[PDB]
């Protein structure tokens, strides 16, 4: 999970 | 003639995009009247996102810590709060470009246009569908958070999506404009995964109707199926189960073409079990699932927007 | 991550769209500063589009026979002239929404966004490529003429296409913004057909690079090829010959991915010879040719 | 050809  | 996946004209939304910065973190925000909406994770840094107490971090923030920029102009923020996974910043200027709008939560399978944005500047627009597994197969890079998805009806922009994150499989997750996630995802950089996904049966059927409307009808046959017999076959091909509700949603296209939904399902069954045998449908070699019944009507009727 | 057929945001163009009517014919026009550009065939009668003489039809018109409307509102025509296959109408007020712009003539194989319009109102926006044979595989209904294709560089709109007609195969033809047709087409309703079309090899290669930037790399192989040997195969499959200029253009993408251009050509050769075997690339089961190398670099970064 |  990567906050973009 | 011709059939293209089309996005809505993006002008009304472009006029609403701004840039929001908190220290070293910059993403996009949506400016409507005197409020700017953006992902609450703008108040984090490279590490915070691991397991942040947003409530705690927000209380430390002041209005002046939020740098809000619309084009060349800095918008003074005079208030803030959190609504679910969104930050709501109050600014001293009502957006003169605010369109008629509403916030809507769309259902899986349904489509919308995405205006990809970076540093508050719109970069590109594309149409996509909310997948059955509550992700979208988007195209997003670093800095894209805060980009929005929307439909337009007449003169009204219905905002339905704001972008928050990318999952390990390269698909995307986000919230409605009340800050509530689609799917079970959460806004922290933990380990999360998209579930298995299915083909949107409703949309494939709509698209088959679009094909018929456009004179592509080689796949029709003289048979029909029960809903249950269709679902037994389709589910082997990883298609969503078709419900009676979906059958009704296809009513207008069924009436236009005089082809009963279950009669179309018999055609689709034969396509799944037999493949295409060399032919195309609307020029495609595969069965398209990102056009809704509504997309079909809108496109085949030449609907415009004011 | 991800890869989409992406169009440019259409707002700067939306604010330029108007409606132009001559008698019973309405189509779209492009309103920049004090001028409106539209297809000249707006002046043509029904049984008249068979063999029109535009010099002759235009001299019979006055400024006041043209009805130009921005949405609800009529714009007074104070001048008119023909430039190739376009009419240029001077109107008595300026469009404050005029963006920074220029007129450009694109090369076959290049891409652009089309804002499809009807009666001067936006319907939708889509991205496409100009085919090697100068047609566009578009989505146009009746009344769509005068819709434009464009690219955007920063704040500058480069207008490259205005829509004029549909051909028997259902593909589309039109002009640049000086009114010169792309391809050997003329604005009259006769038997004309699109020429032989090829697959845009340069674009397919760029798209294979896009896939590699995206982690789809099953199609790679241990082989390389010469430019000549590649062309011998690709041309059997209706692909445009690849030139060294095209190789050069793929330099940046080659550097980013560490895959030599000719090594990618080798991959493409095998894909053509063996097919994809149920596999997909960037979600597709066919080789896509409507993304230029620039498109790939801009979207994947 | 059709002038669209």
């Amino acid at each position: 999970a990567v906050l973009x | 003639s011709g059939f293209r996946k089309m996005a809505f004209p993006s002008g009304k939304v472009e006029g609403c995009m701004v840039q929001v910065t908190c220290g070293t973190t910059t993403l996009n925000g949506l400016w409507l009247d005197d409020t700017v909406y953006c992902p609450r994770h703008v108040i984090c840094t490279a590490e915070d996102m691991l397991n942040p107490n947003y409530e705690d971090l927000l209380i430390r923030k002041s209005n002046h810590s939020f740098l809000v920029q619309a084009g060349n102009v800095q918008l003074r923020v005079i208030g803030h709060s959190m609504q679910n996974c969104l930050l709501r910043l109050k600014v001293d200027t009502s957006n003169p470009k605010t369109p008629k709008y509403k916030f809507v939560r769309i259902q899986p399978g349904q489509t919308f246009s995405v205006l990809a944005c970076y540093n508050g500047s719109p970069s590109g627009v594309y149409q996509c569908a909310m997948r059955p597994n509550h992700t979208i197969k988007g195209s997003f890079l670093n800095g894209s958070c805060g980009s929005v998805g929307f439909n337009i009806d007449y003169d009204c922009v219905s905002f339905c999506y704001m972008h928050h994150m990318e999952l390990p499989t390269g698909v995307h997750a986000g919230t409605d404009l009340e800050g509530k996630f689609y799917g079970p995802f959460v806004d922290r950089q933990t380990a999360q995964a998209a579930g298995t996904d299915t083909t949107i049966t409703l949309n494939v059927l709509a698209w088959l109707y679009a094909a018929v409307i456009n004179g592509d009808r080689w796949f029709l046959n003289r048979f029909t199926t029960t809903l249950n017999d269709f679902n037994l076959v389709a589910m082997k091909y990883n298609y969503e189960p078709l419900t009676q509700d979906h059958v009704d949603i296809l009513g207008p296209l069924s009436a236009q073409t005089g082809i009963a939904v279950l009669d179309m399902c018999a055609a689709l069954k034969e396509l799944l079990q037999n493949g295409m045998n060399g032919r195309t449908i609307l020029g495609s070699t595969i069965l398209e699932d990102e056009f809704t019944p509504f997309d079909v009507v809108r496109q085949c009727s030449g609907v415009t927007f004011q």
